[PDB]
């Protein structure tokens, strides 16, 4: 009753304005759930236009959600219980049935009704490679559901005219799914990155590109000819040799010179994408 | 705009160039309006999928066709009969499956 | 490479195809044959200039001097060669790669977590034994025959 | 039974033709 | 020799290593790589 | 780290430490971008509709939550939408930074421009 | 969003040119710091698009610019000894 | 000296990073494990279903 | 989440995800172990197997 | 109820004409199902006559469709949810 | 130890019950971290001076039967907690 | 006071020790009223724990780096280090001492 | 081959122009010229 | 060269003529299979319940 | 579990009785 | 089934060392 409440549960409660229409619920795509009316009518050809996959003709009488919490049980003998070990927490199983579908007076087909739900089960195919159906929101006024995936849905058609359903019940399924990452896998790496959160081995969070490469021996090339006359001797005699050249790893940004002979002298310094920094004194 | 199609139809907006190289038009040059274009389609389409060899002497690397790369076996336990080259030619059949005595 | 084929035939219409790498090629037959005064590298490139093979082999290997391939195959006998040297082969494609079996040799580095896309772990320790295992397994071991007579 | 008996055979024998083609 | 390729193969990496350099340039002080951040915007344009 | 509005303060962008403020320029820049003004990412912007009777007008307010929750993750986000009266709808967004414990005021505001 | 034609002719300015401008008020395009930051970067983009749309010129040994003469010259078959640097450079567009 | 079998949960990054090349680092697990280069004796990509 | 395209390329033909592959095995061994691959599909009337 | 039904989706569906006839279903067999009954009556030898294999002498009062779709699920440890993966559609009964 | 046909009901209110079914829901996600183990909050369903255990909820259910601009407002909760070993409090030095 | 921040955000006593290192602050020094703290979360206490790859000629080992006293506050109870560690530096029981 | 430059891409010299074209632009306001001062950052992005 | 397993329903004639030192001929089946004489190396006839 | 995995003992060691019995 | 094919293994594999340290 209203006089057995908890007010101190029930005043902690977000007030819903009325809705000035009566509301429909329906399934859209995900990612296009946020995405309104693009366009008056619904082009078939583009995609992520905000229109619904399948609008609902009445609403659910009611909508049933199941949710299974799987913990472990380890039954070690003479002990007063089992050791329970938590394994993981399953996914929301919304149901609603006895959904009507009702044209008879109307003497309108029910069957691309029919079709649109059936065809939730088809690979759609991607660029060219079959991929898993849509992902789906059920979205109610301002409500949503979850990323979902249509499991089940069962048709029983009682009204036919000329051979065409126009009279039935629709009980369907739905089972959340996790939320696919709109962050791509590779820009989460670089942000896995940037926040120095990934393991480090001594190369940069960037490999320098070959222009990258070329600018760092442009700067190399510079600060050791401006500093020629204070790198020790050993150094600048193997600067001496025209056969000697300058390369920078491109994933650690070490720059080293390379004698006549073409082997490894003396380590110069680092480069990263922006700055030369000479080794130590 | 070649940006708004690619965005609609193929879903990236960095498709434009599927676009353009399909009608053989300068971006920057002024489509009239009321002017032909076409559009690929998403479901018909080569997957433009980066092909590598995770395990290679090198870690890894890029390949294009794959035929052209280390994973072509075409020559390996390679018998310069006549024979063995006409059935490569019509099924690439590199291995014999037998070698009896018998 | 394709080597084998399976197939219900009546009800579940299935065929199996199993496939293996271009080792097995070099697994092929026996053969007896000998080899003087050749290095590693010098051997292994010989053994897979006979099949159309690749090489990728950094480091040349000591110098074989005298041996005898006595009722092996070639990969057995690379096997041996590469094992008594500390070698190890590996195959990719077309291209074998003959590198050193040292504590550090995996240059690249990729760490996973448990409490991520882990299902099972099974971590095992045994207690080295000369009654198990294979003469090898023993040879690898501190058994050997340390008294030779030249 | 003996049904599964036979079905455990087959499966042995096709885990040992993966092992048989697991090692070099 | 080849011909040499003038289109970038992938421009969204093109954004992605722009902004990681823009991490790497201020000595790990720019860590936003969302489109809410500032750079973000400039560098996708 | 510079702050969303780009002003030329002192010679130089506005560079902030605090992170308040640059969340708040997050969100500034959030609802500054609608979707398709942005090239490289289309699909960032919130989702603008202005020449429609005033029925469904909820669906808007909490589409904007979800994607004011969504990229910033570092504030909390209440959205609420009234009626006015010739056409005007009125949207509030409630937010706060989850770093501090409590309401930060900014130095930049109350500077005379 | 921007098509190219009005970015690049019109505009001449394709990175300012398609920074956002619909919320009035509180858009790049309603503070000038956007304007000033991305002219540069807008200015060498619009040089290197002239350069380009000219650079089927610089193939025309009539029309071409004095410093592509030797670069064509090996096109055209003219090595170091029927080709020379002293010629002058009427000569070599006949050439 | 010690054998380790890992039945996990394939990724595109444990399909590229994930060859007997590469060193294993295992976190969030053992002390034992933890902090110590695996290497990878062999590795096996099933597909049943999905 | 798993998105997976598998090509396979034998003999003259290829068999895709989704058309007539049913399982498919994998195996990147180093020195003791090789490489090898086993991998079903669905033969009507048996032949490909033929 | 026709005053809570969605006009919006009743509006887009084909408008059916009435036969004015009392038809019966049947079943025929398939690549059969564009054919004509082009004899007057049945001829078991000749194929493809386009007759019903089995007339219904009354209607069905109610027809059930049923359409599981495969998913698996997989469950990693310490998941808030498992991980669901497309296996197949499913055959409609 | 289940309790069934639990009522929520906020219609009169017009007050949505997405918080409350938000919050029961979070209890499936890994929060507590012992050692190396991720789980949930171990619980204890306390009324008045009575307690019951150390207790994790295993298995909840929403029938949702009214709503207001799509966020429910009438529903029935079923759910099971199923009682645990309590926790050592003594950690493992002492 | 410390003692009751370290408390109620990261559920031990004797982590104020990070809170103070977080902030620079000499303990025993006085907190003036209104200055303003900065408190570390727990759960994000771990990702201040830098893993980076050392070489050795032994091996590759995967190594932590933070503050010294997040190190001690995670390896608090010895859980972390593993036991072959600890007999290790018990093997050296028998200690060599002068005599005068 | 010999072939004429475009435009300029050193890294460093795009930093430093774009400082000072900014300058230019904004008629004395945007005074921040310096090649490794606070703008580093955008200018390097 | 080749191999085939054949369990099937034991009859009169397939216990009487299936024998060791009888040609097989199974038709109806894959053209590799129909037209050739299978050499019978063994054959099982088991009994259960009936 | 155990009961099976023994179940598999017994089936695997009569299966190569049966093979022992089946050879010349 | 190949849920069982695997345990089965693994149960076979158990039994195999168990007989390794059964023997002397």
């Amino acid at each position: 009753s209203k006089f057995l409440k908890n007010r101190a549960v029930v005043n902690g409660l977000p007030v819903i304005k009325n809705p000035g229409k009566y509301q429909h619920c329906y399934l859209i795509e995900y990612e296009d759930s946020t995405n309104v009316k693009q366009t008056p009518t619904e082009n078939k050809n583009k995609q992520q236009q905000g229109f619904p996959v399948y609008l609902f003709m009445m609403n659910p009488e009611n909508i049933t959600y199941n949710l299974p919490i799987n913990y472990q049980e380890i039954a070690i003998p003479f002990t007063a219980k089992n050791q329970l070990n938590y394994s993981n927490g399953g996914n929301i199983v919304m149901t609603m049935s006895n959904l009507i579908l009702d044209t008879m007076d109307e003497k309108r087909s029910l069957q691309p009704l029919i079709d649109r739900l059936i065809a939730l089960r088809e690979p759609t195919v991607k660029k060219g490679l079959k991929s898993h159906p849509k992902i789906l929101a059920f979205k109610w006024g301002s409500n949503t559901f979850a990323p979902c995936v249509l499991t089940n849905i069962s048709f029983d058609v009682t009204r036919w005219i000329d051979g065409y359903p126009t009279k039935a019940r629709v009980n369907m399924s739905l089972k959340e799914i996790q939320k696919p990452s709109s962050d791509s896998k590779a820009l989460e790496e670089a942000k896995k990155k940037v926040k120095v959160e990934t393991v480090q081995n001594g190369n940069l969070k960037k490999t320098l590109s070959e222009k990258q490469l070329i600018d760092g021996v442009k700067r190399v090339t510079e600060y050791l000819k401006k500093n020629i006359s204070f790198q020790p001797r050993t150094i600048q005699n193997i600067l001496s040799d025209p056969k000697s050249v300058i390369k920078i790893d491109k994933d650690t940004g070490q720059v080293s010179l390379f004698n006549g002979n073409g082997e490894f002298a003396a380590l110069v310094g680092t480069y990263n994408g922006d700055i030369f920094s000479p080794s130590r004194q | 705009s070649l940006n708004k199609l690619a965005t609609e139809y193929l879903g990236d907006s960095f498709a434009w160039q599927i676009i353009a190289d399909a009608n053989g038009i300068d971006p920057t040059k002024e489509i009239d309006i009321g002017a032909g274009l076409k559009v690929p389609d998403q479901k018909a389409l080569e997957n433009s999928i980066k092909k590598f060899i995770v395990n290679s002497p090198t870690g890894k690397q890029l390949i294009s066709d794959a035929k052209q790369s280390i994973l072509n076996l075409i020559g390996v336990g390679d018998s310069n009969t006549e024979f063995s080259k006409t059935l490569k030619d019509c099924i690439g059949k590199v291995v014999n499956f037998s070698f009896d005595n018998t | 490479l394709h080597t084998g084929t399976k197939h219900n035939a009546i009800i579940s219409d299935t065929t199996t195809f199993t496939g293996q790498s271009v080792n097995w090629v070099l697994n092929r037959r026996v053969k007896n044959t000998r080899y003087t005064g050749v290095t590693l590298k010098g051997l292994a490139a010989t053994i897979t200039r006979q099949y159309g093979l690749d090489l990728d082999m950094s480091e040349e290997g000591e110098m074989i001097e005298n041996i005898s391939q006595v009722s092996q195959t070639d990969w057995q006998f690379l096997e041996k060669m590469t094992a008594i040297q500390g070698f190890g082969m590996r195959t990719v494609g077309k291209v074998l790669q003959i590198y050193k079996i040292t504590v550090n040799a995996k240059k690249l580095n990729y760490t996973i977590s448990v409490v991520d896309n882990v299902k099972s772990l099974i971590v095992t320790d045994q207690a080295q034994t000369d009654a198990t295992g294979s003469s090898q397994k023993i040879e690898h071991y501190g058994g050997r025959m340390t008294t030779v007579v030249d | 039974p003996q049904a599964i008996a036979k079905q455990i055979a087959d499966i042995i024998n096709s885990q040992w033709q993966g092992t048989l083609t697991d090692y070099a | 020799l080849n011909a040499p390729q003038l289109v970038v193969d992938d421009y969204e990496q093109l954004i992605i290593d722009s902004l990681v350099h823009t991490n790497v340039v201020s000595n790990g002080e720019f860590t936003d790589l969302d489109a809410s951040g500032f750079m973000r915007p400039f560098a996708g344009t | 780290m510079y702050v969303y509005p780009p002003r030329i303060i002192n010679g130089t962008l506005y560079k902030s430490t605090d992170l308040a403020e640059y969340t708040r320029g997050k969100i500034l820049q959030t609802l500054s971008i609608v979707r398709g003004e942005l090239v490289a990412d289309p699909f960032f912007g919130v989702p603008l509709r202005l020449f429609s009777n005033i029925n469904d007008y909820q669906s808007d307010v909490s589409k904007i939550q979800i994607i004011l929750e969504e990229e910033i993750t570092e504030a909390q986000f209440i959205v609420t939408g009234d009626l006015k009266n010739n056409g005007i709808v009125s949207l509030t967004v409630y937010w706060a930074y989850l770093g501090t414990e409590n309401i930060e005021n900014f130095e930049i505001d109350t500077s005379n421009i | 969003s921007k098509d190219a034609f009005t970015a690049w002719n019109v505009d001449r300015r394709p990175i300012y040119s398609r920074m956002p401008k619909e919320q009035v008020g509180t858009s790049y395009h309603d503070y000038i710091a956007t304007d000033w930051l991305t002219a540069y970067w807008d200015k060498i983009f619009i040089e290197c698009y002239d350069k380009l749309e000219d650079l089927p010129r610089q193939f025309d040994p009539l029309q071409c610019d004095e410093e592509y003469l030797d670069f064509l010259a090996p096109l055209c078959g003219w090595t170091a000894p029927y080709w020379s640097g002293d010629y002058p450079p009427e000569s070599k567009r006949v050439l | 000296e010690f054998q380790l079998q890992l039945e996990l949960h394939t990724s595109q990054s444990d399909l590229e990073n994930l060859t007997p090349d590469t060193a294993l680092y295992i976190e969030n697990t053992l002390p034992f494990i933890v902090g110590k280069s695996w290497f990878i004796e062999s590795v096996r990509h099933s597909f049943s279903e999905g | 989440m798993q998105d997976p395209i598998i090509k396979i390329l034998i003999g003259n033909d290829t068999f895709l995800l989704g058309q007539e592959i049913i399982d498919l095995d994998f195996q990147i061994g180093e020195g003791k172990k090789q490489n090898n691959i086993n991998f079903t599909i669905f033969d009507k009337d048996g032949f490909f197997a033929d």
